[PDB]
């Protein structure tokens, strides 16, 4: 009884880098993807090493195809943390692990040099402002 | 050219969304009746652009970028995905949920952040025991 | 006017973007029509090595040499017309009339 | 007892590759050993 | 474990030789008429 | 390669040579040939201390 | 570098020496503009044991 307990309550993306039984991978040309393509860290240069192997397998199409890896199949998924809102929000078996590996935003790209640019930038700020950008949020995220 | 003295030298001799479908940022709306355009898109990204033809007063018409891809550089130095679309002029505006880089910054304009996020890891009685 | 056609040298200089030029004249007319110039590198990310082909003997052959060999590629003379044809022939001779210089 | 039987249940490529008592290895100048040879992944690095 | 990567074994022949192509053809049939799945259990029993 | 017969036009030739960045070159032909030749080089600006 | 012609309060162009931090100088002028430039250098804290 002890030996059952004992072991059964002593038990990050390093938990994840130093094994191999569960794969991991991300969203194919995406920023996830670049950003360990491009790590000069050890651990995640070691976790680009590993998903870049088991490339055409470590690596998903798109997130839902991530998503239903994650579900039918011993895998983790390296998404972005809005996006593990989502889905972990509708999920209870599935959850977000560690914190965030880097922190980031969302943005409204243009050609290089476009006028809009910046007034976008200046319309994003009212909606932030009169709290619409909040409203969005919960609208969509529930 | 030519070199004037108090002069100096003279040597020289609507818009168009892309977007892509990611849940609950841009998604296929439902519906009994048959939807065109636009129509066809709901979600965050979609009101947020609604919002922003209002404040800045323009039209749009909205397409998904044709690989499905964001957009990374090739071994060669080629973008793809949506990043390669704005690039190449083939549209105006990438509102989705695109994250800013410094890699992509060098190709392309972002605006300021309308959401912040990090890359994390989504993951996983009686008598009988 | 010398102060006018250095600016004038400067101009086309900063137009053409160099950023290690060898400059060479031949009399104190030289140094003054390559005023601006020379003082230049304290206002902008130029670099200047400063040369003066030899006055009697006009085989300016070692200069060529050593211009070569320390690997000067933009040169920019203070000549008369008659000095330039020469060192215009000194240069065919001495094989630097490449795409490089 | 349980202080034997519960370090009797504490015993993938991983579970080799964080070891060294259990020799592992492949067929010389076949595939599996080119596959080692070129891995850029850590574990099989490691391997 | 499982599976570290996903592959194939194939009749190998010199570059750009003719037959490559027709073995192909060939192992598609014996593919299609259930051949390749009874070598295959007859071998590995 | 060869050269033009009595056209004299090498220029094309040693132009082609220059832009492949074909620096060790073998020619064959009789003295004054070889003399209009070098001539030629020196003009195109291929007499350098690479070729 | 040069002084400035009429002007010698040659303060900026000291500043921006202080500022490329040039400790070795060849001053080159008259000696009654010399001691106003010797002035400005004890203004402008450069008479200092560094220079």
């Amino acid at each position: 009884l002890a030996a059952f307990l004992t072991v059964e309550r002593m038990e990050s993306a390093d938990d994840l880098a130093k094994q191999t039984k569960i794969e991991y991978g991300a969203v194919r040309d995406g920023s996830t993807m670049t950003f360990f393509k491009k790590s000069k860290i050890s651990t995640y240069e070691k976790m680009w090493a590993f998903m870049s192997s088991r490339q055409q397998s470590a690596l998903v199409k798109n997130s839902d195809e991530g998503i239903q890896r994650v579900l039918t199949t011993d895998y983790a998924l390296l998404m972005e943390s809005t996006s593990i809102e989502y889905v972990t929000q509708r999920n209870c078996n599935l959850t977000q692990i560690g914190g965030l590996i880097d922190s980031k935003g969302y943005g409204v790209g243009t050609p290089i040099g476009s006028p809009y640019r910046d007034k976008i930038t200046i319309a994003i700020l009212q909606l932030q402002e009169e709290g619409k950008l909040h409203m969005m949020k919960e609208k969509w995220w529930r | 050219g030519i070199w004037n003295s108090n002069s100096g030298l003279n040597m020289t001799d609507t818009l168009i969304v892309t977007t892509i479908l990611e849940e609950p940022y841009v998604m296929y709306r439902k519906s009994d009746k048959p939807l065109y355009g636009n129509d066809r898109f709901e979600g965050y990204c979609l009101d947020l652009l609604k919002e922003l033809s209002n404040i800045l007063g323009f039209l749009y018409d909205v397409k998904l970028v044709p690989d499905g891809k964001y957009g990374a550089q090739n071994d060669k130095g080629e973008w793809n995905g949506m990043v390669k679309e704005l690039i190449d002029h083939r549209a105006d505006l990438a509102v989705a949920p695109l994250t800013i880089t410094y890699v992509r910054e060098k190709v392309i304009d972002f605006s300021k952040p309308f959401m912040t996020l990090g890359i994390s890891i989504l993951y996983r009685p009686g008598v009988f025991s | 006017d010398y102060a006018a056609i250095s600016r004038a040298v400067l101009d086309l200089v900063l137009y053409y973007n160099w950023k290690t030029v060898t400059v060479v004249y031949e009399d104190s007319t030289g140094l003054i029509r390559l005023q601006e110039l020379i003082k230049a590198p304290s206002r902008y990310n130029i670099k200047i090595k400063i040369r003066q082909l030899p006055p009697a003997n006009k085989d300016a052959k070692p200069l060529l040499k050593e211009m070569k060999k320390s690997k000067e590629f933009y040169v920019i003379f203070d000549c008369s017309h008659e000095t330039a044809a020469e060192i215009l022939k000194q240069i065919l001779f001495m094989g630097m009339m490449t795409e490089y210089y």
